[PDB]
DNA sequence: GTAAGTGATTAGAGAATTGGAGAGTGTGT
């Protein structure tokens, strides 16, 4: 009693995103915002990507209706999805060119992937965080979605909520891990660790075939340059 | 259990390697006796912690040392002299 | 003195004894 056809839903989200449009004010034609926005990124004008559920509730697209009401009840899953279309939608639009390096780890990346050089390959190798670097994020307008803070209750859990209210404590901007990069002493291979949630546990010993069958006991060592930190 | 053998000594990570690693080294005869040591005991450390990373490289050098006499090792240097 | 044959020595292989490393499992905090 599970939908886990994840190209079914992929190909519905990228036909949301090519077949939304609003006309010209002057009447001269259509704009397609959201595509203008993917581009914006593919050439590193931007950095997120907010989308509206509404639009995509009253759009004129079939299964309109179903795809808004699975992405309000499983948002935390939905958004992989969003990041992989957009990704395949980045890759269609630039083609054999490349992006341009504006940081250390756009670097890091950009000349790696080179090394290696000299699609399994590349998606076994590197996790997705660490291969897509923008944001996506949702609204809602519809008061369905209007809650209090009292009533967020057990229902609601993994599911889109919308509030309003005042803010009494705020932090400072803080460098928050998202994955970690760690090499090897003696065999010189790399591991890509994840993290999600507020813990996580470090690797120890090397687990690269090589060097665990020739048992050179080598130590892994925390590299900050291939590490991604956010805000 | 794991020991450096015959095998290893006679296979592609053995005698043949450091032969290969050994092609470009090309010291000159008018320089330091002492300085041409150093130059070529650091070739053979690289090709010992290739061949086998878990020993130091005096026990590995060692270890060559010792297993010379064995047949297996006495006839791969008389096929590999030619 | 030289050549051929036989004896002795040396080298390799097989079998048995001794010891130490490594891994697994159990117990205590
Ligand atoms: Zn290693």
């Amino acid at each position: 009693t599970y939908n886990t056809d994840w190209a079914a839903e992929k190909t519905k989200i990228r036909s949301f995103f090519d077949e939304y449009y609003v006309d010209n004010e002057d009447g001269s034609g259509k704009a397609f915002p959201y595509r203008d926005q993917v581009f914006e990124i593919a050439r590193r004008d931007k950095q997120a990507i907010v989308v509206n559920v509404d639009h995509i509730k009253e759009s004129d697209i079939p299964d309109a209706l179903e795809l808004s009401e699975a992405i309000t009840s499983n948002t935390k899953r939905y958004e992989v999805l969003f990041k992989d279309t957009i990704s395949d939608m980045i890759q269609d639009y630039l083609g054999d060119k490349q992006a341009p390096v504006i940081d250390a780890l756009d670097a890091y990346m950009f000349q790696r992937l080179h090394m290696d050089r000299n699609l399994q390959d590349k998606r076994k190798k590197y996790p997705p965080q660490l291969l897509q670097r923008f944001e996506v994020y949702f609204t809602t307008d519809d008061a369905a979605h209007e809650t209090c803070v009292r009533n967020i209750k057990a229902t609601e859990i993994g599911h889109l909520v919308s509030m309003k209210g005042v803010v009494i404590r705020a932090t400072e901007v803080k460098p928050c891990v998202e994955v970690m990069t760690y090499t090897c002493d003696t065999c010189a291979a790399e591991v890509y660790q994840p993290v999600k949630g507020m813990q996580f546990t470090p690797p120890v010993n090397c687990p690269n075939k090589e060097c665990v069958e020739a048992k050179a006991n080598g130590r892994l060592h925390m590299q900050l340059r291939g590490s991604k930190f956010v805000k | 259990r794991l020991a450096l053998n015959e095998r290893i000594l006679t296979g592609p990570k053995g005698i043949s390697a450091l032969r290969e690693t050994l092609k470009d080294f090309k010291p000159n005869p008018k320089d330091d006796p002492y300085a041409n040591l150093e130059k070529l005991m650091k070739k053979y450390a690289y090709w010992g912690h290739l061949m086998f990373p878990k020993m130091k490289t005096e026990d590995v050098l060692n270890r060559v040392e010792t297993l010379g006499t064995r047949r297996q090792v006495k006839v791969f240097m008389i096929k590999h002299r030619l």
